[PDB]
This record gives C-alpha cells, structure tokens and sequence, in this order.
C-alpha cells in the first residue's frame, strides 16, 4: 500500500509531534490502511496546531 | 452468543492518544464468522452514540465522521480481539466507551442494531 508507505515517512518526521502522538499515528496506519490518507491528514493538523510560539 | 469485556480507558491529557481493546469470545465463533463489532460512546448528558464499526469476516470498516482519521479500529481474529486506536485526543471525546456486536449486518448505525455489549470503559481527556 503505498499512501500507507508515504504516509509512514511523512508521520516518522512531522517535528512538532511527541512521541506518544507519533507512535499512535503511526500503529493507525498498521491497524487500518484503508484510512491512511485520513490518518495522514489528521497528523498534520496536529502538527499545525502545535507549532510552537 | 457472543461475550464482550471491554477495557483500556483512562485519563488523558488533550493531544495524547489511548488504545481501547474488547476480548470477544463464543462457541461457535471463528476466524469468518458473519458479524459486526463497533465502538459507541456515551459522552456527559449524552446517549450512546456510533463511533466506528468492523465486519468480523472481512476487516471492513466505517467511522463516525468525527472521528475520521484520528480513530482507527481494528481486529484480530486469532486473539478475538478489536481494537480502538484514538489520537489526537480532544476534551469532547470524554466519554464512556463501549464494544458492541452484532451477529449479522447492521441495518442501521444506531444502538439498536447492536444486541451483545461490553461494560463499558472510562475515558477522559483534560486540557
């Protein structure tokens, strides 16, 4: 699957997540590939609204 | 006819992630069996309302669209287990987590489609 693929990588160095927020993003891509467009979109709205001030 | 135990809530601080799992468990209950698991949650002065579900037999799945994309459900038909992976968590998904399955289809996405249940598990997200 590789929108899963990209959207490993992608997620792998997104800088303003944690590493709790990674890791569950990245076990979302394992548990469902058919949502990991979704997925990806969500981990970069997280990785927006944490940029730091 | 099938048995749910539900677990895996806790407190959570916005942002964060939590795992929920349901052990699912019955005498004739197989690999491909024909049945439906789904998640609902029952926020504060709220009912019980549909977050995602997975046909048994062949990992399909659907989510609530408030969920898209941060919630992820999933199962393992060697440990008859599914899963509820939640990230970026908000206050508004505190709630009272439930498993819930059907044996067939559902003819709708609404509790009432569900006839076996877990207990339940507590979930709360802070700010």
């Amino acid at each position: 699957n590789k929108d899963q693929q990209s959207a490993f990588y992608e997620i792998l160095n997104m800088p303003n997540l944690n590493e709790a927020q990674r890791n569950g993003f990245i076990q979302s891509l394992k548990d469902d590939p058919s949502q990991s467009t979704n997925v990806l979109g969500e981990a970069k709205k997280l990785n927006e609204s944490q940029a730091p001030k | 006819q099938v048995q749910l135990q539900d677990s895996g809530g806790g407190l959570v601080q916005a942002g964060g992630s939590l795992r929920l799992s349901c052990a699912v468990s019955g005498r004739t209950f197989s690999a491909h069996s024909v049945y439906t698991m789904g998640w609902f949650r029952q926020a504060p002065g709220k009912e019980r309302e549909f977050v995602a579900r997975i046909y048994w037999s062949s990992a399909n799945t659907y989510y609530a669209d408030s969920v898209k994309g941060r919630f992820t459900i999933s199962r393992d038909n060697a440990k008859n287990t599914v899963d509820l992976q939640m990230n970026s968590l908000r206050p508004e998904d505190t709630a009272v987590y439930y498993c819930a399955a059907r044996d067939g289809i559902p003819t709708s996405r609404t509790v009432g489609s569900y006839n076996y249940w877990g207990q339940g598990t507590q979930v709360t997200v802070s700010s």
